[PDB]
């Protein structure tokens, strides 16, 4: 218990405590808090020990529990995987009679086989861990007697087939990154060598064997196989046939065998046409045995046990797996026309499963059968394929409407000020079930609009009759219906569109309630957002459609609200230039209608809705043309805000502490919210607003800079959690996310240099210099990078006076630890990669001692565990290498000057596990720098090896630097991999995989020798 | 309205967001340092459910391999898991495979759960299209984020569900 006693563990003079062993991997699977990290601690210590397994022997012999056992495994283990190649041949000899030993007796006794299954299958881990290192050369006879053995004993048979599956997945299936590319040919090829007397084994199991254990694990077994063996195996014996008659219909072996039939079935061959014939033919001929083609399915998974539910799920794989592949096969064939039905008829009853997994994988092939017919012919209401699936694409049609998922997704979100914002999530699994249903529907449409609309109009019609009316039904309905917008031709769709619209305003006349209403008007809302096409058509609708959600601004029924904002955006963007050219019978365009009553339009939104509405109105203006009328769109645009802003800036000149009254600053944000969303829509032309209030925004930025500093340096972070410090941030941010907001946008770099540019270094640059560390806003460094990217040669002359202010007082906050301001050391990479790109000279013109603390703080980037900041610094090195060789005259004294100190820099990253991640730029890097030296470097990378020509100083050094931080390679490895840096240097994928290699071999001892081929 | 517990194994690569994801449902706060989990750290959750209170017993599980301790040994007598990965990191889904193996090597028949972690990022690395791997394991697979609340606790209600036997139960607040 005390830290003392259980470190007793270690002393390796004493004998091994077993009582004390077990009570530390008690503490460990058992113990709590501080005593549990100790056990965890002492136990890593012993298994690393070089000396640990000699006592493995022991603790196998006394120890009382598994789980001590367990351990003493895990420590046998990475013996193998470590040290094997550098144990004198005897003790090795002594491990493989030692594990074998007890792998004989523990599958022997019955109760090991029924209760200590985990404890089995880590011996059958360490033999194949053997295996990997030396089986081919030092165990040539290996498969012979695993096969006899097999054939000798039950209980060694059952057993064998998972070592035999273990050593398929370790040589097949998981070697990459384990083991090196030759050993990992050699380990396959002895594996392909030996398989006849494998398979062999497997099929005399399956073909006699009364053992139903052992046949499971055979099955079991051969699942792996079919991921490598020769196509020979599988369709040139009877293992199909077998594998349907003998298993797929036993309750036990049901899930294997149908899994092994799903890889046969996904195999992609022109050969063995009969035999996929067969597969096809012979396993619905069992499945309409086990599952009827009258069963509810959607009932059998709802109510099922386990592997029922695992049974539906590898039906629907194996279905949709084969007729991707193959399903032309059994298209030709007349005779098998009625089986094919019935295979759409399982995957039409698999789809009503109410689980979204299943439903994907079914969907994954109604997509396929409709892309198909479409490619086909994509004309309406006849060619072959699709004469034969006539009689069911109703029900794929039928399916689709009536399970179409939600369409978006909108979510309640907390930002890093305490707000809850709604916000839309992008392309997530849910969204993606949308847009594959979308398709699926819409390119059935193509074939047969009548049955689609068809399939619509009696959906509807149970709406009104109340026969199956609910919210979440008209929902789908009216998903569905938006889903298919743009595969009607025009004229179809107007007809279309027309009674869908006229049928639902009946039923919100019909239905009461504010509730219903709303759904059923969100619904509308959402069917006329979804087909701008035909509002571009109908001036009067689409005026009447906007004005409508006019009135719908001033419902604050729940949802009402956000749908006729939402809807607004969508119509503004669709049909933008509709607002702004005078329409057939109009006096004016509807924007001037609309800017002069925005004051009662949004009287009653809430300010998150406003935002939207801004947005909107934005869109609508930016699509006027002309330049001077536009400017007074803005100008009128722009006028409530700006009321409120002038006033509250009178105000602050009058008394700069109205500046810290809640109200005012909430009013502020919200102000700042309203122009940043316009600039986003509006885009270069809101230079005209922006410049009207620069000064003054810059002015309440920098006070409440000062104001949030003075009350950290007064009570901390603790009144950073504050309400009034957070909306000042939010002022700060929005400020921020303007001016880049605009900036990313605007085309005019001269004009945005000389006169937005400059008052940025009071307000916001030396503002942040002068901030308490904790008070410094991250978003300064990313605006600035934003700037730097759009301005680039505008800018390279102020880098000196940016950096002056934010790089040093910035490098100091992250470069004490990797952890600190995440968002800093974020960002201020950005900015650093932003000068790096597009203002390159800068860093020419400063001395040499200052581009050296760039360099560093470059090299600390790929240092980095956080993968974001270290791809970036990977990227900047490599953007800065290849500009620094852009002019002769300092590309040769920065090699002379850095070159090697940089490749130990990347050696020390890519030789450590922590950044594997980074193994592509790695190697590019390593790539462009070797292959720099093998053309030609001008000034010699060494000062006096005045000889040595730049590549064979760079061989040794190199070589040199390796063999120091890794003591245990041998030469032969060191010079070998050296090489391979030249060699490889035009490939980086294979650059790539020979660093792999290298990492392999660092992490075990080798005994001169090497795998050679 | 008994008190059952679950020791949940909890792995993926470093980064993924395992101990964001932990510390949120603890405290409700989102951490934005990457501090690697040491070893294991093991986190009691606990829900409160419509048919009584179930706890987790989170085993948080370093992904860096330096730091990676006793590995799989830390997963005997799991009684469920989730493998994670971050839909923003091309690598962490291929290494997805090794935690699979290394996890139903030790405890075979578990309900596991896969999570793509971090879906609120724009510039999304692993499209929805390609994340297959759960199909064929009989695994559920969840998109989640530790930061916008994105199917923050569907990942421990399927679990609970499978775990206590009832399709129908729910997570109730107190
Ligand atoms: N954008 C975003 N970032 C996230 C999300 N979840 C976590 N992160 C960030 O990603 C990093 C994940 O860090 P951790 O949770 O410590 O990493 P881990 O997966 O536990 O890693 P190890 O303990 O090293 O195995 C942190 O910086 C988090 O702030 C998410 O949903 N979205
Ligand atoms: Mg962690």
């Amino acid at each position: 218990l005390a830290d003392h006693a259980a470190r007793q563990l270690l002393d390796f003079s004493q004998k091994l405590d077993i009582n004390l062993l077990d009570n530390v991997v008690n503490c460990l699977y058992h113990g709590e808090g501080a005593q549990q990290r100790m056990a965890q601690e002492v136990l890593t210590h012993l298994k690393e020990h070089p000396d640990a397994w000699t006592r493995v022997d022991t603790i196998l012999e006394f120890s009382q529990n598994m789980n001590t056992k367990y351990y003493g495994l895990q420590i046998l283990e990475n013996v193998i995987k470590t040290r094997w190649k550098i144990l004198p041949r005897n003790q090795c000899e002594g491990i493989k009679k030692y594990v074998v030993g007890l792998i004989i007796k523990t599958s022997s006794d019955p109760t090991c086989v029924e209760k200590e299954k985990v404890y089995i299958g880590k011996l059958n881990m360490i033999l194949v861990q053997i295996l990997k290192q030396e089986w081919p050369k030092h165990w040539p006879t290996f498969i012979s007697d695993i096969v006899g053995a097999s054939r000798t004993s039950e209980s060694l048979c059952q057993n064998n087939m998972v070592i035999l599956k273990l050593l398929s997945e370790e040589v097949f299936d998981f070697s990459s990154g384990q083991i090196t590319q030759v050993k990992s040919k050699h380990l396959k090829d002895s594996m392909c060598n030996e398989f006849s007397q494998i398979f062999q084994l497997c099929q005399f199991v399956m073909e006699n064997s009364q053992n139903a254990p052992l046949v499971h694990a055979t099955l079991e077994t051969l699942l792996r196989f079919l991921n490598w063996i020769p196509l020979g195996y599988i369709f040139e014996t009877k293992l199909i046939s077998t594998l349907i008659y003998k298993f797929l219909n036993v309750p036990m072996f049901r899930n294997v065998s149908l899994k092994c039939l799903t890889e046969i079935a996904g195999v992609s061959v022109s050969q063995y046409e009969e035999q996929f014939v067969t597969l096809f033919t012979l396993t619905m001929m069992q499945l309409k045995q086990m599952l009827p083609l009258n069963t509810n399915i959607r009932l059998a998974y709802s109510n099922g046990k386990d592997d029922e539910q695992n049974f539906i799920q590898n039906l629907s794989l194996f279905l949709c797996t084969f007729l991707k592949e193959h399903d032309q096969l059994i298209e030709k064939r007349l005779n098998l026309r009625e089986t094919l039905m019935e295979a759409l008829h399982y995957m039409l009853l698999v789809s009503e499963v109410e689980e979204t997994e299943i439903f994907k994988i079914c969907l994954e092939y109604w997509n396929h059968l409709a892309a198909e017919l479409y490619r086909e012919s994509p004309f309406s209401t006849v060619p072959p394929r699709r004469q034969l699936y006539l009689p069911m694409l109703f029900k794929v049609r039928l399916l689709m409407v009536s399970r179409m998922a939600k369409p978006e997704e909108a979510a309640a979100v907390e930002n890093d000020q305490g707000e809850v914002v709604r916000e839309f999530m992008k392309d997530t699994d849910s969204i993606n079930l949308y847009k594959n249903m979308r398709e699926t529907l819409v390119y059935l449409t193509h074939l047969d609009y009548v049955d689609t609309e068809r399939i619509m109009t009696e959906k509807l019609h149970n709406q009104v009759n109340g026969t199956e009316w609910s919210w979440k039904n008209l929902n789908t309905l009216c998903w569905a219906i938006g889903s298919i917008s743009g595969a009607m031709h025009e004229e179809d769709e107007k007809r279309f569109l027309v009674t869908v619209i006229k049928d639902l305003l009946g039923l919100c006349e019909q239905k009461r309630g504010k509730d219903n209403k709303a759904i059923i008007a969100s619904n509308i809302m959402y069917i006329v957002g979804q087909y701008p096409r035909f509002l571009r058509a109908h001036w009067k609708f689409l005026k009447t459609v906007v004005n409508k959600l006019f009135e719908f601004m001033h419902e604050t029924h729940d949802g009402v609200q956000d749908m006729a904002c939402d809807t607004f955006i969508k119509i503004a963007q669709k049909c933008r230039r509709h607002f702004v050219q005078v329409q057939v019978g109009e006096v004016m365009p509807f924007i001037d209608e609309i800017l002069n009553n925005i004051n009662t339009i949004i009287c009653d939104l809430q300010p998150q809705q406003v935002h939207t509405f801004y947005e909107a109105v934005g869109y609508m203006i930016g699509a006027q043309t002309d330049q001077t009328v536009q400017e007074h769109l803005i100008e009128k645009y722009m006028l409530l805000p700006n009321q409120v802003w002038d006033s509250i800036i009178q105000q602050a000149t009058k008394n700069v502490d109205i500046l810290k009254d809640p109200e005012t600053v909430k009013q502020l944000g919200s102000i700042l919210k309203t122009n940043v969303r316009a600039c986003k829509a509006v885009g270069h032309p809101f230079v005209i607003q922006l410049g009207r209030i620069y000064l003054d925004m810059l002015n309440v930025y920098k006070c409440l800079s000062e104001n949030i500093s003075a009350a950290i340096q007064a009570n901390g972070e603790m009144v950073t959690k504050q309400p009034l410090i957070r909306s000042m941030r939010t002022v700060k941010r929005e400020t921020l996310k303007l001016i880049s907001g605009w900036v990313s946008r605007s085309n005019d770099p001269q004009m945005v240099a000389e006169n937005f540019v400059p008052p940025l270094l009071d307000a916001v640059l030396i503002d942040y210099q002068r901030n308490v560390p904790a008070a410094r806003e991250p978003e300064v460094l990313s605006t600035m990078a934003i700037i730097v990217n759009k301005l680039g040669g505008h800018i390279t002359a102020e880098i000196p006076q940016i950096f002056d202010a934010v790089f040093e007082c910035t490098l100091n906050m992250i470069n004490k630890d990797f952890e600190e301001y995440p968002e800093h050391r974020t960002n201020f990479f950005l900015l650093l990669q932003a000068v790096n790109s597009h203002c390159f000279p800068a860093f020419l013109a400063i001395p040499p001692t200052q581009f050296k603390l760039v360099l560093d703080s470059i090299i600390w980037a790929f240092k980095h565990t956080m993968r974001n900041v270290a791809d970036t610094g990977l990227q900047i090195l490599f953007t800065l290498l290849q500009n620094v060789a852009q002019e002769e005259a300092a590309a040769q004294s920065f090699y002379q000057t850095y070159f090697c100190d940089i490749l130990q820099h990347i050696f020390s990253v890519v030789t450590d596990t922590s950044h594997t991640a980074g193994l592509t730029m790695h190697a590019s890097i390593l790539a462009y720098m070797f292959n720099l030296v093998e053309e030609g470097k001008i000034s010699t990378s060494l000062n006096p090896g005045n000889p040595v020509n730049n590549q064979i100083f760079l061989q040794e050094y190199v070589a040199n630097l390796l063999k120091s931080a890794f003591p245990h390679l041998q030469d032969a490895q060191v010079k070998l991999f050296v090489t391979g840096l030249f060699s490889l240097n035009q490939d980086i994928p294979a650059f790539k995989e020979h660093l792999r290699d290298f990492l392999v071999q660092i992490k075990e001892f080798a005994g001169e020798d090497t795998s050679d081929l | 309205e008994p008190q059952v517990q679950f020791k949940l194994v909890l792995v993926g690569d470093g980064g993924t967001g395992k101990t964001t994801f932990v510390k949120r449902h603890l405290t409700g706060e989102f951490e934005k340092k990457y501090v690697a989990t040491l070893g294991v750290e093991v986190h009691p959750l606990v829900f409160h459910t419509n048919r009584g209170p179930i706890k987790f017993n989170v085993w948080d599980t370093a992904g860096l391999e330096k730091f990676g301790g006793l590995r799989d040994g830390y997963y005997i007598q799991a009684q469920c898991a989730i493998i994670m990965f971050d839909v923003t990191s091309r690598v962490t889904y291929k290494n997805v495979p090794n935690w699979h193996r290394d996890l139903v090597r030790v405890c075979e028949n578990i309900p596991i759960v896969l999570c793509g972690n971090k879906v609120d990022i724009k510039d999304r690395k692993v499209k929805a299209k390609s994340i297959v791997f759960h199909r064929k394991k009989n695994l559920q697979y969840y998109d989640i984020s530790a930061k916008s609340n994105y199917n923050f606790e569907k990942p421990f209600l399927w679990l609970a569900r499978k775990l206590i036997g009832d399709p129908n139960l729910e997570f109730v607040a107190m």
